[PDB]
């Protein structure tokens, strides 16, 4: 009954768990995540969201833009950058950092990532496997070159897979075997 | 954040 989202008027289920909805920590009342414009990545990085932060909706919101949209913002360039600042310092990365947006190197994810035209952990991530697969390809007959190549990839997959859990690097469409 | 995922 008391059951609906308050967005967009509909019923939910007190047992749909499949549901992609987030629980205001104000009154306890489900919204679905769509009916706030989120993608399924938003959502992914909400339900990763430190327990200090509630997601609140709209009434329960005292003072606009609501807290958790700015958190939410936020994570997820920090996160990118996280993972980026890693692979930057890093002395296997050395040979990825200029080559010699469609970036080709390191510092050209970097700077499209400071200007701000990531969105997506999608996007970001595809545009790194590009420039580690095209590393691969070109890495005929030679180690650190193959070897670090190698362990940039596995370095990046797992640096992923530690901020992004919910998300696969693997699946990639850009790797080639 | 609480979800249903969570
Ligand atoms: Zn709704
Ligand atoms: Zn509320």
């Amino acid at each position: 009954s008391g059951n609906f989202c308050p967005l967009c008027d509909k019923c939910y289920d007190d047992d749909d768990y499949e549901s992609k909805m987030m629980q205001c920590g104000k009154c306890d009342r489900w919204v679905h995540s769509k009916c706030e414009n989120l993608s399924d990545e938003m959502y992914e990085i909400l339900s990763n969201l430190p327990e200090s932060v509630a997601y609140t909706c709209v009434n329960c919101t005292e003072r606009h833009p609501a807290e958790w949209r700015l958190a939410l913002e936020k994570e997820l360039q920090i996160s990118l950058k996280q993972v980026l600042t890693a692979l930057l310092n890093s002395r296997t990365t050395s040979h990825l950092l200029r080559y010699r947006q469609q970036p080709l190197d390191l510092e050209g994810v970097k700077r499209k990532m400071d200007q701000g035209n990531y969105t997506s952990v999608l996007e970001f991530s595809d545009d790194i496997v590009k420039i580690i697969q095209a590393a691969i390809n070109s890495d005929g007959g030679q180690p650190e070159i193959k070897k670090a190549n190698s362990m940039v990839k596995s370095f990046f997959i797992r640096q992923m897979e530690r901020v992004f859990p919910w998300f696969s690097v693997k699946k990639s469409r850009f790797w080639e075997p | 954040a609480r979800t249903k995922q969570t």
